[PDB]
Protein backbone atom coordinates (compact mmCIF):
# COMPACT_ATOMS: atom_id res chain seq x y z
CA UNK A 1 0.00 0.00 0.00
CA UNK A 2 2.14 3.09 1.43
CA UNK A 3 5.16 1.08 -0.53
CA UNK A 4 3.03 1.17 -3.99
CA UNK A 5 2.95 5.16 -3.38
CA UNK A 6 6.26 5.55 -2.47
CA UNK A 7 7.67 3.56 -5.49
CA UNK A 8 5.36 5.53 -7.97
CA UNK A 9 5.70 8.67 -6.48
CA UNK A 10 9.87 8.23 -6.78
CA UNK A 11 8.86 7.26 -10.53
CA UNK A 12 6.74 9.47 -11.51
CA UNK A 13 9.23 12.39 -9.99
CA UNK A 14 12.25 11.19 -11.78
CA UNK A 15 9.48 10.32 -15.39
CA UNK A 16 8.63 14.18 -14.85
CA UNK A 17 12.13 15.18 -15.46
CA UNK A 18 13.04 12.88 -17.97
CA UNK A 19 9.89 14.22 -20.15
CA UNK A 20 11.57 17.61 -19.77
CA UNK A 21 14.94 16.74 -20.38
CA UNK A 22 14.63 14.91 -24.05
CA UNK A 23 11.72 17.35 -25.18
CA UNK A 24 13.42 20.18 -24.19
CA UNK A 25 10.75 21.94 -22.51
CA UNK A 26 13.93 23.59 -19.91
CA UNK A 27 17.02 24.03 -21.96
CA UNK A 28 19.94 20.95 -21.87
CA UNK A 29 22.13 23.65 -19.55
CA UNK A 30 20.02 23.18 -16.09
CA UNK A 31 19.99 19.12 -16.46
CA UNK A 32 22.90 17.10 -14.76
CA UNK A 33 23.17 12.86 -14.71
CA UNK A 34 22.16 10.90 -11.49
CA UNK A 35 24.47 8.25 -10.37
CA UNK A 36 21.60 7.71 -7.71
CA UNK A 37 20.32 5.18 -10.26
CA UNK A 38 21.91 1.97 -11.79
CA UNK A 39 19.68 3.09 -14.86
CA UNK A 40 20.69 6.50 -16.16
CA UNK A 41 18.97 9.57 -15.42
CA UNK A 42 18.75 12.97 -16.19
CA UNK A 43 17.31 15.49 -13.55
CA UNK A 44 16.98 19.30 -13.09
CA UNK A 45 19.39 20.95 -10.89
CA UNK A 46 17.27 24.38 -10.89
CA UNK A 47 16.11 24.17 -7.35
CA UNK A 48 12.51 26.43 -7.75
CA UNK A 49 11.74 24.05 -10.40
CA UNK A 50 12.66 20.86 -8.54
CA UNK A 51 10.94 21.83 -5.64
CA UNK A 52 7.82 22.63 -7.81
CA UNK A 53 7.67 18.80 -9.13
CA UNK A 54 8.08 17.46 -5.64
CA UNK A 55 5.35 19.30 -4.16
CA UNK A 56 3.17 18.14 -7.16
CA UNK A 57 3.84 14.93 -6.41
CA UNK A 58 3.61 14.82 -2.61
CA UNK A 59 0.44 16.07 -3.12
CA UNK A 60 -0.29 13.01 -5.62
CA UNK A 61 1.21 10.62 -2.92
CA UNK A 62 -2.02 10.57 -0.60
CA UNK A 63 -3.99 9.56 -3.08
CA UNK A 64 -1.71 6.80 -4.83
CA UNK A 65 -1.53 5.46 -1.30
CA UNK A 66 -5.29 4.56 -1.37
CA UNK A 67 -5.98 3.88 -5.14
CA UNK A 68 -8.09 7.05 -6.06
CA UNK A 69 -5.57 7.98 -8.69
CA UNK A 70 -6.47 6.65 -12.57
CA UNK A 71 -3.89 8.70 -13.76
CA UNK A 72 -1.44 11.26 -13.88
CA UNK A 73 -1.33 13.31 -16.83
CA UNK A 74 2.82 15.43 -18.15
CA UNK A 75 1.29 17.82 -20.11
CA UNK A 76 3.55 19.99 -22.68
CA UNK A 77 2.17 23.59 -23.59
CA UNK A 78 3.50 26.06 -25.90
CA UNK A 79 3.17 29.20 -24.06
CA UNK A 80 -0.41 30.22 -25.53
CA UNK A 81 -0.61 27.16 -23.25
CA UNK A 82 -2.37 24.42 -25.53
CA UNK A 83 -1.85 21.32 -24.32
CA UNK A 84 1.15 19.81 -27.57
CA UNK A 85 2.04 16.72 -25.86
CA UNK A 86 0.14 14.60 -23.46
CA UNK A 87 2.32 11.93 -21.57
CA UNK A 88 -0.02 9.52 -19.83
CA UNK A 89 0.29 7.59 -16.60
CA UNK A 90 -2.51 5.17 -15.88
CA UNK A 91 -2.62 3.46 -12.71
CA UNK A 92 -3.81 -0.23 -12.80
CA UNK A 93 6.80 -10.18 -8.66
CA UNK A 94 10.63 -9.14 -9.87
CA UNK A 95 13.95 -9.47 -7.89
CA UNK A 96 15.61 -6.47 -6.56
CA UNK A 97 19.21 -8.29 -7.96
CA UNK A 98 20.13 -6.43 -10.87
CA UNK A 99 17.42 -3.54 -10.64
CA UNK A 100 15.30 -1.76 -7.51
CA UNK A 101 11.49 -1.77 -8.36
CA UNK A 102 11.44 2.00 -9.39
CA UNK A 103 14.41 1.33 -11.90
CA UNK A 104 12.42 -1.09 -13.46
CA UNK A 105 9.64 1.76 -13.81
CA UNK A 106 12.56 3.53 -15.04
CA UNK A 107 14.43 1.53 -17.38
CA UNK A 108 10.47 0.23 -19.31
CA UNK A 109 10.16 4.06 -19.93
CA UNK A 110 13.58 4.99 -20.71
CA UNK A 111 13.48 2.61 -23.48
CA UNK A 112 10.13 4.45 -24.43
CA UNK A 113 11.24 8.09 -24.44
CA UNK A 114 14.14 7.09 -26.37
CA UNK A 115 11.88 6.04 -29.30
CA UNK A 116 9.93 8.84 -28.50
CA UNK A 117 13.57 11.15 -28.86
CA UNK A 118 13.31 9.88 -32.38
CA UNK A 119 10.28 9.42 -33.79
CA UNK A 120 9.25 13.05 -32.91
CA UNK A 121 9.51 16.65 -34.03
CA UNK A 122 10.90 18.98 -31.89
CA UNK A 123 8.50 21.30 -30.05
CA UNK A 124 8.86 24.65 -30.43
CA UNK A 125 10.83 27.61 -27.90
CA UNK A 126 9.27 28.75 -24.42
CA UNK A 127 6.99 25.58 -23.69
CA UNK A 128 5.98 24.73 -20.64
CA UNK A 129 4.33 21.69 -18.52
CA UNK A 130 1.40 21.31 -15.89
CA UNK A 131 0.22 17.84 -14.37
CA UNK A 132 -3.12 16.69 -14.22
CA UNK A 133 -4.19 13.73 -11.73
CA UNK A 134 -7.18 12.29 -12.94
CA UNK A 135 -9.02 10.37 -9.79
CA UNK A 136 -11.35 7.34 -9.81
CA UNK A 137 -14.69 6.89 -9.90
CA UNK A 138 -15.40 7.38 -6.09
CA UNK A 139 -1.79 19.56 1.96
CA UNK A 140 1.01 21.43 1.34
CA UNK A 141 1.02 24.82 2.60
CA UNK A 142 0.00 27.23 -0.90
CA UNK A 143 0.45 24.57 -2.99
CA UNK A 144 -3.79 24.32 -3.65
CA UNK A 145 -5.05 22.19 -6.69
CA UNK A 146 -7.85 23.50 -9.11
CA UNK A 147 -10.35 21.69 -11.42
CA UNK A 148 -8.39 21.53 -14.54
CA UNK A 149 -9.88 23.71 -17.63
CA UNK A 150 -11.04 22.28 -20.50
CA UNK A 151 -8.60 23.96 -22.85
CA UNK A 152 -5.39 21.89 -21.08
CA UNK A 153 -7.01 18.70 -21.80
CA UNK A 154 -8.25 18.73 -25.08
CA UNK A 155 -6.59 18.47 -28.65
CA UNK A 156 -7.46 19.72 -32.05
CA UNK A 157 -6.88 16.26 -33.62
CA UNK A 158 -4.93 14.15 -30.55
CA UNK A 159 -2.61 11.19 -32.56
CA UNK A 160 -1.70 8.30 -30.29
CA UNK A 161 1.98 7.75 -30.90
CA UNK A 162 2.85 4.43 -30.04
CA UNK A 163 6.47 3.82 -28.44
CA UNK A 164 7.47 0.60 -29.56
CA UNK A 165 10.74 -0.12 -27.74
CA UNK A 166 14.00 -1.47 -29.75
CA UNK A 167 13.58 -4.88 -28.65
CA UNK A 168 10.62 -5.25 -29.78
CA UNK A 169 11.71 -4.26 -33.55
CA UNK A 170 14.44 -6.71 -33.13
CA UNK A 171 14.04 -9.42 -30.86
CA UNK A 172 11.38 -11.74 -29.37
CA UNK A 173 12.26 -13.73 -26.06
CA UNK A 174 10.60 -16.35 -24.78
CA UNK A 175 10.67 -18.97 -21.85
CA UNK A 176 9.71 -22.28 -22.00
CA UNK A 177 10.15 -24.99 -18.62
CA UNK A 178 9.93 -28.57 -18.29
CA UNK A 179 6.82 -30.39 -16.53
CA UNK B 1 -12.54 12.60 -11.17
CA UNK B 2 -11.16 15.78 -11.68
CA UNK B 3 -9.21 16.44 -13.78
CA UNK B 4 -7.00 18.83 -10.99
CA UNK B 5 -3.80 20.38 -11.74
CA UNK B 6 -1.47 22.59 -9.70
CA UNK B 7 -2.85 26.40 -9.25
CA UNK B 8 0.27 27.47 -9.60
CA UNK B 9 1.94 27.33 -12.50
CA UNK B 10 5.75 25.77 -12.79
CA UNK B 11 8.30 28.58 -12.39
CA UNK B 12 10.03 29.74 -14.63
CA UNK B 13 14.05 29.81 -16.22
Amino acid sequence: GQVVADVLCEFLEVAVHLILYVREVYPVGIFQKRKKYNVPVQMSCHPELNQYIQDTLHCVKPLLEKNDVEKVVVVILDKEHRPVEKFVFEITISSDSLLSHVEQLLAAFILKISVCDAVLDHNPPGCTFTVLVHTREAVIKDFPWILADEQDVHMHDPRLIPLKTMTSDILKMQLYVEE
Amino acid sequence: SGPWKPAKPAPSV
